[PDB]
Formats: structure tokens, C-alpha cells, sequence
């Protein structure tokens, strides 16, 4: 379920590209969790 | 009357003014009120009409530079800036259509005079954009055409380039944010 | 019986009592009813030169009210009369050449056809937005589920925006109001391809389909990383940030 | 059967010679001379002619009758009007066509100026003139639009004398600025390089400000239009001064400046004060309004370039404020007042800060 | 044609209004046409004028009595 | 036959009226519908018409700095003042034109009765202007020829001279104010 033209996540993964912030936060935490 | 004209402004080729930008706003010589006033008005409108047809085609191509052309995601931002400039132009077209609806006796000549500001600013911005893109200056090399074009005397073109340069400054800030 | 007024039109060519009647003024300076006859005559002359080759393109006499109503129809992404999801259309298929207020059908229905491309993309896109719910027996995992559930809810929000306006807006004004929305739909549907009656594109490029399974997630993530900060690129970015929560559950 | 159509207007009005002026004149010809075969001048409605004239005032490319020939406004002498005689109609046509040809050439010039570097710049004087012409032709077209609204009333009309009276400041400034533009442009020859053309145009503009100074004490409309155009033209030069006084240089090096920008002198060179900050010919293309200021101008430009090197309301805005405060008499009043207070303060402060 | 009649009636009414304003008669616009046209049926101009004068005197008396 | 006779007097010669440069506002006398003496009154008016033509020529020639003729702000001011006086004449002409166009039967005799006032104020100014041109006065010389005539006797002419002399002495006041 996605919202209306809610610019928050749109810009979060757009101004800083989607995989950019994704690797900064999730994939980095993903690697940390896998190592742990 | 002005219905087909605004349709061509909106991308819908008028039957007379066939707005296929390759052939331009090709005005068929079936002119109602077929005096040189009417024909001249058709040509004056067709100037901005073909300009906007080409502009819309370019914005669709910029819906974009990272390909084999001048590489860079900034072409989509340039399309966004041009569309932001046209947003005043789109609002002008909408207001003109509203006025045409209000005026039974349509003020076609006055409408052309009123929209002449945008029509005149269109050639300069189009020339600047052609310098940026047809030169295929990759990255902000195409940005240089307008950035060092700061000695641009045309206040209308100056404002359009100012919108484009706000977009460029934001894009450069984002690029610097990445590189930092 | 003396309450009458008179015409101020006084002519130096009419040396007597001038009424003032014009000369059938310029259709450029006045139309919307007479320009209708003039443009229809021009279209008819073109048709007579070409052998009456319009049939449907012969003006579908469309009241501006009727056009606005059909626009409100496609505002739900529905298949209006000029937006019918015909067999070889899957989506907006034009009526019999709607004319404009004081024009023939060529430019009128041409702008109508641009708006019809928009509404056809809307119909197909709404079908694509139903991909999570529709693919209940889906062998692709929570990828299609979260993504197209997001599509359905975002289309619900978009429909809230669309229905928030009166159905009597100018066709050009509405198209401009959905131009960014149109770009978002084109970019998303080029990755969707949701034609139903005539399959294929549901908006955007000739979108045969969308990528498969969580490989659709992979292609979508790569695309959202590259195509960012646009009508669908920011919309897809927000959708990916949301599906990160589906990724959190997948973790 | 109009100029819109391909036929002469053949319609009647209230009868007799009161409204039959061409028909009355033709009767005089045919009856006095039975062989006076009337030149079949396509009868035209006076009000239709008025509508066409409104289109031409707005800038119509031509008319079936009022076809602009040889660039200038011209008329097909094969047209007549029952409410008037050929000679009188011709006189009215010529009265319109004076400004018609002037504005034909003027619109051609404005369009040519519109056309419709990196450390260098364009000849920003040309673009400033284009913008000023944009404003002036905008005023003219707005007057034409008011006339068109009066026509669209279709129940009220105005004698062409009335239209001319509305164009009183319009036509006056038209002639005066036609002469002024002749001066500025033709004096800046095609041979005149960007520097030469700008210097000649600026000298002619100052001279024209001093000339239309006394073309009428009520010319403040036309005089104020010329003053605004001169302010715009200075805006190229004023912007150049601001750039060469803030950063000492800029991304603008137009070579439109009558100053000899012998840029071969490096930043780390003593000769950069002389070569780059020299006076350019086509001692140079110097005007005493700036030539008397030229010594301090070279000092301040060298100072700003050196201050930028040492680090390694603008002049236009303050000048605009002064010009608004200022705007018969000539440009000497406002120009001298700004040059003393504004230019003197700028020069002294720039020299001191750079030092 | 009838528009011509209406215009002519308006023009005659304006001429009559100007004539009345110049005469300073004090007659009202209500006697725009009704007063003249009714006499136009061939009324005795002296008798009609006397009747108008009597009406004016009675109206003045009525205004004074109301006041 | 009224509107064109007015146009011919408006500074744009007609056809039955021939504005001979040296013959003044002559009239091709071949038309019907009047008496020659009616044409004679029209010729009395044509005296003023030719005077207006010559005055316009002079005003345009004295409204152009390197010629040997009289120059200075004085000449342009004299042309401007004469034009501003003609403004009452132009306004009266326009009003008369509107009146003649408004009346189904507006006699040219009525036009003459309306133009008598301007014809009354016209000739004295014409004589004064011809004298000033013959004197070729410059500097405050014309300013004193004016002061000599500013004791005039024609009431309209006297008032017009007062206004023009006010404008002139205002110019002199401005010059002296610069000198002060």
C-alpha cells in the first residue's frame, strides 16, 4: 500500500538514489546482521 | 477557432496548423479572414507552436542523457527546469483559454499580444538549450553554455536560464553531496 | 412604449441611420459556435478532396460538458466512450472523432487522443496496480505482493486527487495537472505493460510486461536507483523505501 | 469579397454623395469625362480599413491593400472607398505608412537583435537594446490592443485622428528614437568590432539623450523611454563595471567594451594594469562622460583585478536607484549626479579596498 | 423597420426632453409620450392645456395639503 | 461631401481639393452640389487649411541640429507650443466631425459657424509666425518678438500667446536657474 505524492521517501530514495540510501542503511545493516 | 490553436499549443495539431514540428506549425492556406493579418497571426502563433512542439519532443527525450549521448542524469533535470519554466507558460495558456471562453467576441489579436512575452522568450531559451544539447556537451559541459552565458541580456531568456540554473545549482549540490 | 435604446454604431460610410451589424467578424476573434462551422467546413473540404475518409472522424458532436463527463470517467482510469478499452485497445479507444467548441474533430480529437493515451495508461495502470491482489496464487513471493499492493494504494491516493476536482475542468488544464502524473504513469507502466483487451503497453513505452518475481524487485531496485527524482522515479523511490519494510519482514 | 476574401467590398450604404465620396468623385470623373474609365479600385469599408490598421499597428505583416513593400509600409493603389476620394485616402494611407515603414524597419531591427562566452561575453549592448525595444514595442502593441478592443466593441469607432492622438507620445518617440537608433547603430558600423560598435552606440546614445534633451519639454514620455533604453544599455556596461570591480573580472569578457582589454597580460604581471586595463579603439573609443572618469576607472578595474588576485546593491543596482530618483534638460543632470556621488564613491572605495 | 421606429421615437423623445428642459416647463418624463400622444388623437389643444394646468394646480394643492 | 472636405482640412488633401504647395489649399473646381461662393467660403477655410499645412511643415522642421537654420531649444519649443495650441484646434475639429457625422442633415454652413472661432484665432498667429520666420530670430530674440506681440488684442490669440510665452519664459527661467 503506497501513499499519495508523499515526497518523503520519494526524495529519500531519489535525491540520494534508491540503492544509495538502501546500501547506506539497510544493506549495511544487512551485512552487519549477516556477519553477526 | 482558438480551440485548435490551443490544441496545437497542448500538442494536438490544428487541422490548418499541422503542428508536426518537423514540418513546423504548417498553416494550410484555407485562411478564414484570409488577409495578411490572419496569415501573419497564424505564422506568429505557429512560431511558438512549432517551438513548443519541438520543446515537448525534447522534454520527452529528456524523460535523459546518461545514454550514449552527453552522459549525465542532468538532462532529466534540464527537462524538469524547462517544464517548470513552461509551467508559467502552461498557466498562461490556461488563462488564455479561460479568457477566450469568456470573450464571445474573442480577443485573438490581444491574446497574441499578451502571449508575445512567452513567445519571444521561447526563441532565446530554445537557442540556449540547442547550444547545450546539440553540442552534446556531456556532464555539466552543456551546463557551461548557460552558466558562462550569464552575460545574457534577454531578461525573459535570463529568467528561463535562471530557472534552469537553479536546477543546475541543485543538481551540482546533489552531485557534490554524493561525492562527499 | 418609449423605453427603447439605440445602437451607438455610427458610420461615415452609412450616411443615414446606421444600425451597426459587422461583417461576419473574424473567426479568429470570435468562434466556439461559428468557428465550428468554419472548421467543420475545412474538414469537409479536406474530406471531399480525400474521398470522405473520416467516417468516425466526422465530428462526434461532443458537448464540452459531455467531454468533461468522459474525462471524469477516465479520471477513474475507466474506459469512457472515447476511452473505451476496445479489443485492439485494451484501454482508451476514441469515439467518432469528437469536435471542439468551434472546431472540426481533427485537433479536437487529437488533444482528446493525447488525453486518451493518458486515460488508457490510467486504465491499464489501475489493472497493473491490482497485480498484488490479482495475483493471489503468485509463485513470485512477496515481491509482486508488496509492490502491486503499493501500486493499488498509491493509485487510490491518486484517485483521491483525481476525484477531488470538479469534472468540468479544461481538457488541457487537466492534462497539464496530470502531466507529471502522466510522466509517472508512463515510467511505471513502461515497466508494467497492462493492456487487457488488446494486451501490451499500459502506459509509457511499448511495455510488453514487468520483470518477474523478486527479479522484478531486482530490476525495480536498480531502476529506482538510476531513475530517481521524477514523476515515477520519486514515486518508485518512495515505493521502494516502503517495500524495504517488506524487506524488513523478509529479513 | 473582402481583403480576407479575394474580392473588393461591393456593398451599399446610405445613398447620395454624402456617403458616395468615391462614388461621387467617380461620378464627377465619368460625367465630366465620359471616357473617365474609373480605375476599378477595390471598394473597401472604412471600418474594415480601421480593423486592418489596428492589425498593422499591432504589427501585421501586411494587408491586401496595406501590403508592406520594400520593408516600408506600402499600399496597393488599386483600392478605393466610397466614403472618400483617392487623394484623401492616399494621404491617410501615407500618414499611417510613415509610422508603418518606420515600425517595419524598427520591428525588423528588434527581431534581428533577438535573432528570431566563458571568460568572454556577448555584446550585451545589443541584448540590452533588444530588451528595451521589447518594452517599447510592447507598449506599442498594448496601444494597438486597446485599439483592437475598441474595434471589437463594434458599436463605437474613433477617427484615425483619434488613433493618432492616442499614438501622440508613441509616434513622437517613434521618430525621435528612429533618429537616435540611426545614430547609435549606423554610427557603430558593421566594421565596428564589439568594442567599436558598443562605444559608438553608447556615444550616440549619450548624444541622443543630450539631443532629445531639447526636442520638446513634454517629451518626458519619449524622453523617459529613451532614458530607460539608455539605462538598459548601461546595464551591459554597468554589469561589466560591477564584475570588473567586484571580482576584477568575471565569466564576461565581452570585448564589447571600448576599453582595450589586452588580456594577454597575465594576472601575475605588472603590465596587466596597462595592457588589460587599456583603452580600446575600434586614446580609444572614449567618451568624456567616462573618459574623464576613465583614469579612475582604469585604476579601479586594475585594483579589483589585483584584489581578486590577492585574495587568490551592485553598481548597476545603485545606478538603477539613482536613475529612478532622477527620472528641455539632458542626460547630463542624472548622469553627472550619479557619476559624482555614485561613481566617485565606487571608485574611491574600490581603490581603497583593493589597496 | 420597427427598430427604426423605436430609434425615431427615442430621438423625438430626446428632442422633446431637450425642448422641455429649455422651456423649463417643469413637466415630468411621465408626460414623455402619454401626454403628447393622447392629445395626438386629436384633442383640443387649448382644452388639453387647460386640463393640464388644472391638474398641475390640483397637484400643487395636493402637495401643499400633504405638506 | 463633408467628411472628405474635413479630411482635406485635417492636413491630408483630398481630390476635389488640391493642396498646391505654392498655391495654398487650392480646390479643383469641377464638382456639383454647391454654389461657387459656398466653395468660396470653403476657400476661406482652405486659407486656414493651407496655413495648417505650412505650419505642420514648419513644426516638423523646427520640432536636425547641423543645419544653418534657427536652432536651439527655442525652435523646438515654438513648434511644440504651436502644436499644443493646435490641440484645441484638433479637438474642435474632432468634435465638429463627430457632430456632422451624428446629424443626418448637418449643414456645412453649420460647420463654418463652428469653425469661425478657430478661423478668428488663426490668421493673427499665421502673421506672427511668418514674421518670426522672416526675422529668423534666435536666442532670446524671438523671446522678445514674442514679448512685443504678447500685448495682443485678439482674445483667443492673446490667451494663446500668453500660454506660449509662459512656456517660453519657463524655458528662460530654466536656463537662468541653471545659470544660478
Amino acid at each position: 500500500v503506497q501513499p499519495d505524492t508523499d515526497e518523503t521517501a520519494v526524495q529519500l530514495s531519489e535525491l540520494l538514489p534508491l540503492p544509495v540510501l538502501m546500501k547506506h542503511s539497510v544493506t549495511a545493516p544487512l551485512a552487519a546482521h549477516v556477519s553477526l | 477557432m482558438i480551440h485548435e490553436l490551443l490544441l496545437a499549443l497542448s500538442g494536438y495539431p490544428g487541422s490548418i496548423f499541422t503542428w508536426n514540428k518537423r514540418g513546423g506549425l504548417q498553416v494550410s492556406q484555407d485562411f478564414p479572414f484570409l488577409h495578411p493579418s490572419e496569415t501573419s497571426v497564424l505564422n506568429r502563433l505557429c512560431r511558438l507552436g512549432t517551438d513548443y512542439i519541438r520543446f515537448t519532443e525534447f522534454i520527452e527525450q529528456y524523460t535523459q542523457q546518461g545514454q550514449g549521448g552527453l552522459h549525465g542524469i542532468y538532462l532529466r533535470a534540464f527537462c524538469t527546469g524547462l517544464d517548470s519554466v513552461l509551467q508559467p507558460y502552461r498557466q498562461a495558456l490556461l488563462d488564455l483559454e479561460q479568457e477566450f471562453l469568456a470573450d464571445p467576441h474573442l480577443s485573438i489579436s490581444h491574446i497574441n499580444y499578451s502571449l508575445d512575452q512567452f513567445q519571444l522568450l521561447f526563441p532565446s531559451v530554445m537557442v540556449v538549450v540547442e547550444q547545450i544539447k546539440s553540442q552534446k556537451i556531456h556532464g555539466c559541459q552543456i551546463l557551461e553554455t548557460v552558466y558562462k552565458h550569464s552575460c545574457g541580456g534577454l531578461p525573459p531568456v535570463r529568467s528561463a536560464l535562471e530557472k534552469i540554473l537553479a536546477v543546475c545549482h541543485g543538481v551540482m549540490y546533489k552531485q557534490l553531496s554524493a561525492w562527499m | 412604449v418609449l423605453t427603447y435604446e439605440a445602437s451607438r454604431r455610427r458610420c461615415w460610410e452609412q450616411i443615414g441611420c446606421p444600425p451597426g451589424h459587422r461583417e461576419e467578424p473574424y473567426l479568429t476573434e470570435a468562434g466556439r459556435d461559428a468557428f465550428d462551422r468554419f472548421c467543420r467546413l475545412r474538414q469537409g473540404e479536406l474530406q471531399v478532396l480525400g474521398g470522405a475518409l473520416l467516417q468516425a472522424p466526422q465530428p462526434v458532436l461532443v458537448k464540452e460538458s459531455e467531454l468533461v463527463k468522459d474525462t471524469l470517467n477516465v479520471l477513474l482510469g475507466v474506459v469512457s466512450a472515447t476511452f473505451s478499452l476496445c479489443q485492439p485497445a485494451q484501454a482508451f479507444t476514441v469515439k467518432r472523432g469528437v469536435h471542439v467548441s468551434g472546431a472540426s474533430p481533427e485537433s479536437v480529437s487529437s488533444l482528446l487522443s493525447e488525453v486518451a493515451e493518458c486515460g488508457t495508461h490510467y486504465a491499464r495502470l489501475s489493472d497493473f496496480s491490482l497485480q498484488p491482489v490479482l495475483d493471489s496464487s503468485c509463485s513470485k513471493g512477496l515481491v509482486f505482493q508488496a509492490f502491486t499492493s503499493g501500486l493499488r494504494r498509491y493509485l487510490q491516493y491518486y484517485r483521491a486527487c483525481v476525484l477531488s476536482t470538479p469534472p468540468t475542468l479544461s481538457l488541457l488544464t487537466i492534462g497539464f495537472l496530470f502531466k507529471k502524473l502522466g510522466r509517472q504513469l508512463r515510467y511505471l507502466a513502461e515497466l508494467c505493460g497492462v493492456g487487457t483487451a488488446l494486451p501490451g503497453t499500459g502506459g509509457g513505452e511499448p511495455r510488453a510486461a514487468f520483470p518477474t518475481g523478486v527479479r522484478l524487485l531486482s530490476y525495480l531496485y536498480q531502476e529506482a536507483l538510476d531513475n530517481c527524482s521524477n514523476e515515477h522515479y520519486p514515486v518508485l523511490l518512495s515505493l521502494l523505501k516502503t517495500s524495504c519494510e517488506p524487506y524488513t519482514r523478509f529479513i | 469579397r473582402q481583403y480576407w476574401t479575394t474580392r473588393s467590398s461591393k456593398f451599399p450604404h446610405s445613398l447620395h454623395l454624402h456617403s458616395n465620396l468615391a462614388a461621387v468623385w467617380d461620378q464627377h470623373l465619368y460625367s465630366s469625362d465620359p471616357l473617365y474609365v474609373p480605375d476599378d479600385r477595390v471598394s473597401v469599408t472604412e471600418t474594415q480599413v480601421i480593423r486592418e490598421t489596428l492589425w498593422l499597428l499591432s504589427g501585421v505583416k501586411k494587408l491586401f491593400i496595406f501590403q508592406l513593400i520594400d520593408g516600408k509600409v506600402a499600399v496597393r493603389n488599386n483600392i478605393m472607398v466610397t466614403h472618400l476620394t483617392h487623394s484623401c485616402l492616399r494621404s491617410v494611407l501615407e500618414q499611417i505608412a510613415a509610422y508603418g515603414q518606420v515600425v517595419f524597419r524598427l520591428q525588423e531591427f528588434i527581431d534581428e537583435v533577438m535573432g528570431h562566452k566563458s571568460t568572454d561575453a556577448p555584446f550585451r549592448t545589443y541584448q540590452a537594446f533588444m530588451w528595451a525595444l521589447y518594452k517599447y514595442f510592447i507598449s506599442f502593441k498594448e496601444e494597438l490592443s486597446e485599439i483592437e478592443k475598441c474595434i471589437i466593441n463594434n458599436d463605437t469607432t474613433v477617427t484615425l485622428a483619434i488613433v493618432v492622438d492616442k499614438l501622440s507620445p508613441r509616434l513622437a518617440q517613434l521618430k525621435v528614437l528612429h533618429k537616435v537608433f540611426s545614430t547609435g547603430v549606423a554610427e557603430v558600423p558593421p566594421d565596428t568590432r564589439n568594442v567599436v560598435r558598443a562605444s559608438h552606440l553608447l556615444n550616440t546614445l549619450y548624444k541622443a539623450i543630450l539631443e532629445y534633451d531639447n526636442v520638446g519639454e513634454a517629451s518626458e514620455q519619449t524622453v523617459s523611454l529613451l532614458f530607460s533604453l539608455w539605462v538598459e544599455t548601461v546595464r551591459p556596461y554597468l554589469q561589466i563595471v560591477d564584475e570588473w570591480i567586484v571580482h576584477g573580472h568575471l565569466c564576461d569578457g565581452a570585448r564589447e567594451f571600448i576599453i582595450q582589454r589586452n588580456k594577454n597580460v597575465p594576472v601575475n604581471h605588472r603590465d596587466f594594469w596597462y595592457a588589460t586595463y587599456t583603452l580600446y579603439s575600434v586614446q580609444h573609443t572614449m567618451v568624456s562622460f567616462l573618459k574623464p572618469v576613465l583614469k579612475q576607472i582604469i585604476m579601479a578595474g586594475k585594483s579589483m583585478q589585483l584584489l581578486k588576485n590577492l585574495q587568490c546593491k551592485s553598481l548597476y543596482t545603485l545606478f538603477l536607484e539613482s536613475v529612478q530618483s532622477r527620472l528641455c534638460q539632458t542626460f547630463e543632470l542624472t548622469l553627472r549626479s550619479c557619476l559624482y556621488p555614485h561613481i566617485d564613491k565606487q571608485y574611491l572605495d574600490c581603490c581603497g579596498n583593493l589597496m | 423597420a420597427a427598430a427604426a421606429n423605436l430609434n425615431a421615437v427615442r430621438e423625438t423623445m430626446d428632442v422633446l426632453l431637450e425642448i422641455s428642459r429649455i422651456l423649463n416647463t417643469g413637466l415630468d418624463m411621465e408626460t414623455l409620450s402619454i401626454c403628447v400622444r393622447l392629445c395626438e388623437q386629436g384633442i383640443n389643444p387649448e382644452a388639453l392645456s387647460s386640463v393640464i394646468k388644472e391638474l398641475r394646480k390640483a397637484t400643487e394643492a395636493l402637495k401643499a395639503a400633504e405638506n
